[PDB]
């Protein structure tokens, strides 16, 4: 039956009606209402009640009224999608996933339920706009509202990416959250779905903590399931594991990191990369890379999840010095120790406090030495990680060829330290078997 | 062939109406439409070495001769 | 040379050496690939 | 060899040692110092082996290969960090000491006074 | 009672072994 | 010297699954419960 | 216009060949802007995605055999060649093997799957035996020949056609050498 | 079932013929 393949398929990519029943069926589907209604309305009746709900709608958001003037016009009462050309209906796609991505946010709200019917009635956004209409209803799967778009979804007009909800059209129940993040992990093009038409509103600065929370939590999910398929124990293959799921990933998260003026989207790709770096066994250079991005990227209101995620990065690293600019954009941090302080609280900040250490004294700049005295002083590193820096410390000063004095001033102070601290520092004095008073009297003379 | 040709010929590249033979250090061209020779391109280094043509010679499409 | 056996083609031999090969389309429905 | 990861193991199965024993194995130990294992039977028998899974013509070759009279081994131990002396006893009331520089085994036999506490 | 190994299956490995400590 | 995180995916479900996507905590407060989470802190 | 760190100094970047098609790249397959590439050293060819800043997008790795200095095998990648408007890439190794992938449409393939494979001895022949006559059939005695190689395959060449001559396979072969680590880097796939 | 290849057809494509770069 090659031929009724071929007619299938032709059959299943054709778009307008060409029988009386198919006409009055596709003119049925509707959000609200019933079918037996729905059938007998003209587009008169669905213009004025739908632009009731979008008057609604446009009177509680100011960004609809040139959606006012193109989609839900007296005009467009009579526009047929079907019989303008290939760039007309391009244009009209576009038109439409804009108003898609302005209304996710006031999704629950029956004037945008309104509005979304008047697309879905007049334009047959169901049928030509599958993907983004699906995509802005995905983070309401739980609501009556996303039961009856599944119910008057075409079957085959779905993309292949969104066919989970096969059985959730079957039998009309909301899919869950664990049959989403299941599939999310299953087929890399769901997940960068998701991600690809969150990134695409968050460029268009239409984001909504809904959306934001929603990919934060099914990426989250999902890159932990993909760790748990990835690890393998064979080598080469967790080797070649490791390269696809970064390549699956990294142009996401490499956005989303440093995405300046979304900084809900900032703290959720923080905690995608907080999960990539505990759970996955990565190498260093790729978590410089994921401190580098990071540091670039923070602002003033993820300061505190930046330091965190940056706590498990360099704590998951097995070199022990942090590689620059990660060090130069710490500096630039207003409070580090005290907020370091209230991170060790709960998170264990040794690895990233030392290399801290290591890489400021690898500079021969003199404007560090308040933050090397109070990282020193503070009681964060540990007792071969003090010793170890305070050795480096006395090594540059035996490497510099002024710097000298304020060298000297800070290790006078740091052999003058009062606690454990002290102890340790004096104790690396002993070992490394070198006088206090050759340098005492010679900054002090 | 040329008579003084005592090297190898690494790649051949026909566009326009001719056709170009890339040798080692020496580029070889004949005319298509008769298969004539034409003239011969040779390069010139200070060094030894920076004379050698590897990688080979490329037309670019719109590019004329 | 010999007086019996006569070289035939070397079977079994599709692209061994270094010599890159080259395609060419023919019309809008064949590619001939031309190896060494 | 790396530090290993708390949820998959790089192990990986290499050549097996080719002289069977005839009983159950009840101990094996390597020795501290070189590549030697040394496995003990119930059959009287004790297998030392050198671990080359790259030798010709059998992989982890056998050294020597000691039967001890009349006694099953149920345990066999090396002694010290030098891995100087194998210690090797069963169910009888004697243990053995050989020591593998000047190759002499000597038989334990009394626990001074504490023999009948000892079966 | 039954013995793992008895004692002349012993003697036969012990014919069949390298060195045999009395 | 430290070792990776090791955590059962269903405590990182519930964490999710505790509420709806709207109407969840705000993304400071899941970010600082999947910190937690994934601390290596004993 | 770009600038790419695309080579290792030690495996230096020797045929690159560009998609002519149309689309391809940015994560959903319908942006231009792939290009291949492959070394002489390796065995493994590389997509890039030019648009953003050229990132690239996957790597199929041991498209034909890896060479080494120390083994027999022979090994490397002579030639890559996208084909003109179309999504297959004609590849050509050093192992006797010429090899045509192609990118999927509908769901999106960062790395190629293979459609043709021609294919010979990776090393010199060792033991040659004519089949015995179909007994007085079309086959003859002199079509089949059987020829045990020193890349450890047994190769029935056909001198009628030559296209109708394949391996006698002893199993999923590349199927356990991918469900093992050695089409990325331990013994090889001849081994 | 959905994301199966279909079978291989040879896509028209217009090239520019280099012949007329002289």
């Amino acid at each position: 039956s090659s031929l009724a393949q071929q007619l299938a398929q032709i059959a299943a990519n054709s778009r307008s009606s060409f029988n009386v029943k198919a006409l009055k069926a596709s003119h049925s589907k509707s959000l609200i209402w019933e079918p037996r209604v729905a059938v007998s309305q003209t587009f008169a009746e669905i213009y004025s009640q739908c632009y009731e709900g979008f008057k609604e709608l446009c009177h509680l958001d100011s960004r609809f009224v040139p959606f006012d003037a193109t989609l839900f016009s007296a005009q467009s009462q009579e526009v047929d999608r079907t019989q303008m050309t290939a760039e007309e209906n391009a244009a009209l796609d576009k038109r439409v996933d804009s108003f898609l991505h302005l209304v996710g946010s006031r999704l629950r709200l029956m004037p945008a339920i309104k509005a979304v019917e008047w697309l879905i009635r007049r334009f047959r956004i169901h049928e030509f706009n599958t993907g983004t209409l699906l995509a802005t209803f995905l983070p309401y799967h739980t609501i009556p509202a996303f039961v009856t778009l599944l119910s008057i979804l075409p079957v085959q007009r779905i993309p292949i990416e969104y066919r989970f909800l096969d059985p959730y059209i079957k039998s009309l129940t909301p899919p869950p959250r664990a049959a989403i993040v299941q599939q999310a992990t299953n087929r890399p093009d769901l997940l960068s779905a998701i991600s690809r038409y969150t990134l695409d509103s968050c460029r268009a600065k239409q984001e909504y903590p809904g959306l934001i929370s929603f990919w934060g939590g099914i990426m989250a999910e999902a890159v932990n399931g993909m760790i748990d398929k990835m690890r393998s124990g064979r080598r080469a293959i967790q080797l070649e594991n490791d390269h696809l799921l970064l390549q699956q990933i990294g142009p996401v998260l490499s956005e989303a990191m440093v995405m300046k003026d979304v900084p809900g989207i900032q703290i959720a790709s923080y905690m995608v990369v907080a999960i990539l770096a505990a759970k996955g066994s990565l190498n260093d250079n790729i978590l410089t890379a994921f401190m580098e991005q990071l540091v670039h990227g923070w602002t003033v209101d993820t300061l505190r999840p930046g330091l965190v995620c940056l706590t498990m990065l360099a704590q998951h690293r097995s070199a022990k010095q942090l590689s620059g600019r990660v060090a130069k954009a710490v500096i630039k941090v207003p409070d580090l120790v005290s907020s370091l302080r209230d991170i060790s609280k709960e998170h264990q900040v040794d690895k990233l406090a030392n290399g801290l250490v290591l890489a400021f004294v690898d500079r021969g700049d003199i404007r560090t030495l308040p933050v090397i005295n109070s990282l020193l002083l503070s009681e964060l590193l540990q007792e071969k990680q003090a010793k170890v820096a305070y050795k480096a410390l006395l090594l540059a000063a035996h490497k510099i060829d002024n710097i000298r004095k304020q060298v000297g001033s800070a290790l006078v102070r740091l052999s003058q330290a009062e606690g454990d601290v002290g102890d340790a520092i004096r104790t690396a004095i002993q070992e490394v078997d070198f006088n206090i008073e050759e340098l005492e009297l010679k900054l002090g003379a | 062939l040329p008579s003084d040709l005592d090297q190898p010929i690494k790649q051949i590249l026909i566009f326009g109406g001719w056709i170009v033979a890339c040798a080692l250090t020496r580029i070889e061209v004949w005319k298509a439409a008769t298969l004539e020779h034409y003239t011969t391109i040779f390069p010139a280094a200070s060094k030894k070495g920076d004379n050698e043509l590897t990688g080979g010679a490329i037309n670019m499409p719109t590019f004329l001769n | 040379g010999s007086a019996i056996f006569a070289p035939y083609r070397t079977i079994g031999l599709i692209s061994p050496t270094g010599v890159p090969f080259t395609s060419i389309p023919l019309g809008k429905t064949t590619f001939q690939i031309t190896t060494s | 060899r790396r530090k290993l990861r708390p949820e998959t193991i790089d192990i990986q199965r290499t050549r097996d040692i080719p002289d069977t024993h005839k009983a159950a194995i009840s101990s094996l130990a390597f020795h501290p110092r070189y590549p030697i294992l040394l496995s003990s039977s119930t059959s009287s028998i004790m297998y030392l082996h050198k671990l080359d899974a790259s030798a010709y013509p059998t992989p982890n070759p056998l050294l020597t290969s000691v039967h001890v009279k009349r006694t099953d081994l149920r345990r066999a131990a090396f002694v010290g960090p030098d891995g100087g002396e194998i210690i090797f006893a069963g169910r009888r009331r004697y243990f053995h000491c050989w020591n593998l520089s000047s190759g002499l085994v000597k038989k334990v036999s009394k626990i001074q006074g504490h023999q009948k506490e000892q079966r | 009672k039954r013995a793992a190994v008895s004692n002349k299956n012993m003697d036969l490995l012990g014919e069949s072994a390298d060195v045999i400590i009395p | 010297d430290t070792h990776a995180v090791v955590v059962a995916p269903q405590r990182l479900a519930e964490i999710f699954n505790a509420a709806p996507a709207f109407a969840m905590p705000p993304i400071e407060d899941v970010f600082y419960q999947v910190a937690s989470l994934f601390s290596t802190k004993p | 216009v770009l600038l790419l760190e695309a080579g290792t100094d030690d495996a230096p970047v020797t045929s690159i060949s560009f998609r002519t098609d149309g689309l391809g790249a940015g994560q959903d397959g319908r942006k231009d802007g792939v290009m291949a590439t492959a070394t002489s050293v390796s065995g493994d060819v590389t997509f890039w995605d030019l648009n953003k800043g050229g990132r690239i997008m996957g790597v199929l790795r041991s498209a034909h055999n890896p060479p080494s200095r120390h083994n027999i095998v022979r090994g490397g990648i002579s030639k890559i060649e996208f084909l003109a408007g179309q999504p297959v890439i004609v590849t050509s190794g050093l192992d006797n093997s010429l090899k045509t992938w192609i990118f999927d449409e509908s769901p999106f393939s960062p790395v190629p799957r293979i459609l043709h494979q021609r294919s010979g001895h990776a090393a010199p022949v060792r033991c040659l035996h004519f089949l015995p006559s179909d007994f007085d059939g079309a086959e003859g005695g002199n079509k089949w020949l059987l020829s045990g190689g020193k890349d450890r395959s047994l190769w029935g060449w056909s001198l009628r056609r030559d296209g109708q001559s394949a391996e006698l396979s002893q199993g999923a072969i590349r199927k356990k050498a991918r469900k093992m680590g050695l089409l990325a880097g331990t013994t090889t796939l001849e081994d | 079932p959905v994301g199966m290849p279909a079978k291989w057809d040879v896509k028209e494509a217009r090239k520019y013929n280099i012949e007329a770069d002289g």
